[PDB]
Parts: structure tokens; C-alpha cells; sequence
């Protein structure tokens, strides 16, 4: 059947380049017509991510409060923590630890984590790594030592404990010299040890 | 005969890349002949229906264009329009250009060739077309292809919403009658109109219009864009002519889309290639084309 004799864009596409750009209004329109804010394209780039290298941090903040997933990491590994520490964007970092981001959360590739990807060279790393190196060393120790899981997590021994997303949990003992990247929680009566990167500062966005 | 060519042509889908398929030369002149008479049959401006897939620029990478094919669909699977250069640059031009004609001919209602700044004698002879032909063929061939290549239709416009062309705007281009004007066959000027849409090029930086790098034509900015979309009813260009690393990229806020179909440009860039599909509510969608470049922590 031959082809010879209003145009839009896919959502997603639509999302995509208005968070790299600063387009508040287009994001909230894509937003609405697509069903996750936090979908990937072919190459793992989400709209969190564009918006980070963007610093359109009003975008960050609509996206956040919509729930796109604060700790999704891409094709490379890097979270959006990574990426605001690596622009030296405390404002962001800020965002994102208070809105559910994996403070210990490490790339795929040497395994690093978003306080290490301060980049010395650009303007703002001593306010960026000062917030992080603080927030790092607060979680078990602010708020009473509360943190929130961000993960479910089946303990894979008798010593561990077992959490769903969303719990509150207290860490008791941190610095525990027999395990340097677990921590002695509390969760309703129960103790046990429980992994550093399933836990943020607050709980996300549900 | 045609089935016997397309066969031929697409035998190498599973050979390692650059394995030559070497027509017969009156075999590739019926393509040129035959073709050539249906491009002076249809509209110098094409007017043209979703569904649709458009492709930028080949550039005789042949076996890219086989995996366009294949993750697109081969025809008649999918309908496509091609914003032009076909040859030069690559290695298999001829290839390129014959599966290209071959379809153009077998399905002449759904598969579209425009042309671009390459599809122009004095281009392709020196960017290596031409030294193809005489590698491979003769001289002669060439000015065939030539021939073939003066008759192409020069711009579309899909669902009276996506206008089309290689190149981009003109300072001259007031009404679409001025390309429905254009008799065929022709050469490409050294300027004008008919230069102006096969070699203009966008730029974030000029308000209104520029000397373009090339030594040919324009530059034309952002308001120039906006002004002929609202003047022309359109909702979008769409263009080639220049390579974009992701295959295609945005202009003027969305107003314009680039394409590039030839990833790995020439061997000299990293680039994608990226075909739009465009389905029939006009919903506007990217295939990319690449080239090849939580766990729980540990226990004491």
C-alpha cells in the first residue's frame, strides 16, 4: 500500500534532552505521558543523569520528588552521587543523600565511591568533599544512628540481619574492627550485621 | 532481472565486511536508467504518508547499511526515505548505491531517495566515487550514475508536518512552489536555492543567516528555524549533511533533528548512526546504529 501523495517526539526522548537542557515544564509534561520517570535509553543514560552533568538542579529536585530511582547506576557503574561528585555539585550531593542516595555505593570499575570522585581540579571540591566526607562518616551516628534500607536483603548468615526497603534500622557498633564494611544493627529487638551500601541517610521516594 | 541483482547484493549479509559484489556494467545501467525514470515521474518535492523510516547520510559504508536494514527492516517491511549522500568516502559506494536504486525500482511507492551534496558530479569525483567507478568499472558508468543522480528528488514533506532535505534552509526559499519549479534534470549550482538546500547547514551561534565554513551557502540560526516552521505550518526539520556523535542531535530547542546513518565515519570519528521512525500519529522515535568501542560487599 503506497505512501506517495501535530508531529511529536517518543516521551522518553522528550525527557532525555529537556533535563540536560533545563526544561522544567517539557520534564513534567514527558513525565506525565511516560509511566517510570526513571526510564533508560539504549545506552543506560537516565534522566537524573542529564540533569547532573546539566546542573539544572530544579530538574534534579522535580525527578527526585517524582521517585526516579536516586541509586539506579549506569552502564559504568556510576550512581547519580558519582556524577554530582564528580561536577563538585554539593547542592545536588545534598539532594540526593537526603533523598535516599547509597552514601557507600561504589562503581563497578575500581570500586570507589562517590567521595573519591571529587574532582580536586574544578571549583567547589572543598565544599563538595567536605559535605561528603561528613555525611559518610555521620550515618550511624546522626539521627541517633537511624539509617534507612534501601534495598531488600536476605541475610546470608546466622550473625546477619533481614531487612525490607523502606525500614528504619540503628546502628549500634560501626567501627567493629572484625568487619570494616558491615555494621551491628537494631531492627525490632533483633541484631545482626547489615552491608554499609544497602542503607541512605533517609528513605527514598515511594 | 531486478531479484536476480537484489539476490546478489544481499548474498554477503554474512561475510565478513568488505567482501566486493561486482554487478555486470549493463547490469548497474539498468538500475540507473530505470530508476531515473521513475524519479522524473514522482514530485521533485515529495509529499509522502506515515509509517516511515528516515536514514541520514551512507556514504557507501555498505555493510552498515545492510544492518540498517536488518535492525530496520528490509523492505517492504518498512517504508524509508534517505536524505541522500550514498557514495563517497566509503569503500563499497557502488554497492550502496545499487541496493539502494534496486529497492528505489522493486518498490517504488515505498522506498525514497533524495539527494544530497555528494549525489553531484563535480563532488563525486573527487571524494571517490568516481575513483570507484574507474577502479571497478569505467568512466562511462560514471557519467551514468551522473545522469541518474541529476533526476533525484531534492526535499519531503511527511504528513504536511516534517519537512525534509540533505542540507538545510535557504535565504531564497519563500515558497514551496520555488522547489516544485526546479526542472530536472540538473546540476547543483554554486549557490541559490537548490545549492542553498543541499548545503546549508544550522548554527547555534548566528541570529538569522551566516557564511557557512564550507566556503558554500549559509549558516542559518535558531529564529530562522522557528520563523519557517510557524510561516509553513511544519512541526519539524529534518536533515542531515553533518556527522553527530550520538547519530542524531537536536536544534532549536526541537524544531530540527540531524541524522547520520554512517557510524564510524570514514574510520576517522566514534560516532553512531541513527534512523527516525515515524509511525502513523506522527510520533517521532530513534534507533541507534553503534559500532563496538546490589552486591553485597565481602565478610571477615
Amino acid at each position: 500500500r503506497s505512501v506517495l501523495r501535530r508531529a511529536r517526539l517518543n516521551p522518553l526522548v522528550l525527557l532525555l534532552d529537556a533535563a540536560l537542557t533545563g526544561e522544567l515544564e517539557v520534564v513534567q509534561q514527558a513525565v506525565k505521558e511516560m509511566n517510570d520517570p526513571s526510564q533508560p535509553n539504549e545506552e543506560g543514560i537516565t534522566a537524573l543523569h542529564n540533569a547532573i552533568c546539566g546542573a539544572n538542579y530544579s530538574i534534579v529536585d522535580f525527578l527526585i520528588t517524582a521517585g526516579a530511582n536516586v541509586n539506579s547506576p549506569d552502564s559504568h557503574g556510576w550512581t547519580p552521587l558519582h556524577c554530582a561528585a564528580s561536577c563538585n555539585d554539593t547542592v545536588i550531593c545534598m539532594a540526593l543523600v537526603q533523598h535516599g542516595a547509597a552514601i557507600f555505593a561504589t562503581t563497578l570499575s575500581d570500586g570507589a565511591t562517590a567521595f573519591e570522585k571529587c574532582d580536586p581540579y574544578r571549583e567547589g571540591y572543598a565544599d563538595c568533599a567536605t559535605y561528603l566526607a561528613d555525611v559518610e562518616q555521620s550515618m550511624g551516628l546522626m539521627n541517633s544512628g537511624a539509617v534507612y534500607a534501601l534495598w531488600d536483603y536476605s541475610a546470608e548468615f546466622g550473625d546477619e540481619l533481614s531487612f525490607r526497603e523502606g525500614e528504619s534500622v540503628t546502628v549500634l557498633r560501626r567501627d567493629g574492627p572484625e568487619e570494616t564494611d558491615w555494621w551491628w544493627a537494631a531492627l525490632h529487638g533483633q541484631e545482626g550485621y547489615v552491608p554499609r551500601n544497602y542503607f541512605g541517610l533517609f528513605p527514598r521516594v515511594k | 532481472n531486478l531479484d536476480s541483482i537484489i539476490g546478489r547484493l544481499l548474498e554477503v549479509q554474512g561475510s565478513r565486511p568488505g567482501k566486493n559484489v561486482q554487478l555486470t556494467e549493463n547490469e548497474i545501467r539498468g538500475l540507473c536508467l530505470k530508476s531515473r525514470e521513475i524519479f522524473l515521474s514522482q514530485p521533485i518535492l515529495l509529499e509522502l504518508e506515515a509509517p516511515l523510516k528516515i536514514c541520514g547520510d551512507i556514504h557507501g559504508q555498505y555493510y552498515d547499511l545492510l544492518r540498517l536494514f536488518e535492525y530496520g527492516g528490509f523492505p517492504p517491511e518498512s517504508n524509508y526515505l534517505f536524505l541522500g549522500d550514498y557514495v563517497d568516502r566509503g569503500k563499497q559506494s557502488l554497492e550502496t548505491i545499487c541496493l539502494l536504486l534496486a529497492y528505489k525500482i522493486k518498490y517504488p511507492e515505498n522506498f525514497f531517495l533524495l539527494r544530497g551534496n555528494h549525489e553531484c558530479a563535480s563532488i563525486n569525483r573527487i571524494y571517490g566515487f568516481y575513483d570507484e567507478c574507474k577502479r571497478r568499472y569505467n568512466i562511462k558508468l560514471w557519467k551514468t550514475f551522473t545522469d541518474c543522480f541529476n533526476c533525484l528528488p531534492i526535499a519531503a514533506i511527511v504528513d504536511e508536518k516534517i519537512f525534509c532535505c540533505h542540507g538545510g534552509l535557504s535565504p531564497d526559499l519563500q515558497s514551496m512552489e520555488q522547489i516544485r519549479r526546479i526542472m530536472r534534470p540538473t546540476d547543483v549550482p554554486d549557490q541559490g536555492l537548490l545549492c542553498d538546500l543541499l548545503w546549508s547547514d544550522p548554527d547555534k551561534d548566528v541570529q538569522g543567516w551566516g557564511e557557512n565554513d564550507r566556503g558554500v551557502s549559509f549558516t542559518f540560526g535558531a529564529e530562522v528555524v522557528a520563523k519557517f516552521l510557524h510561516k509553513h505550518d511544519l512541526d519539524l526539520i529534518c536533515r542531515a549533511h553533518q556527522v553527530v556523535e550520538d547519530g542524531y542531535e537536536f536544534f532549536a530547542k526541537r524544531q530540527l533533528v540531524t541524522l547520520f546513518s554512517a557510524p564510524n565515519y570514514c574510520g576517522e570519528f566514534d560516532n553512531a548512526g541513527a534512523m527516525m521512525s515515524v509511525d502513523e500519529t506522527l510520533m517521532c522515535s530513534f534507533q541507534i546504529l553503534k559500532p563496538a568501542d546490589p552486591i553485597t560487599p565481602p565478610r571477615n
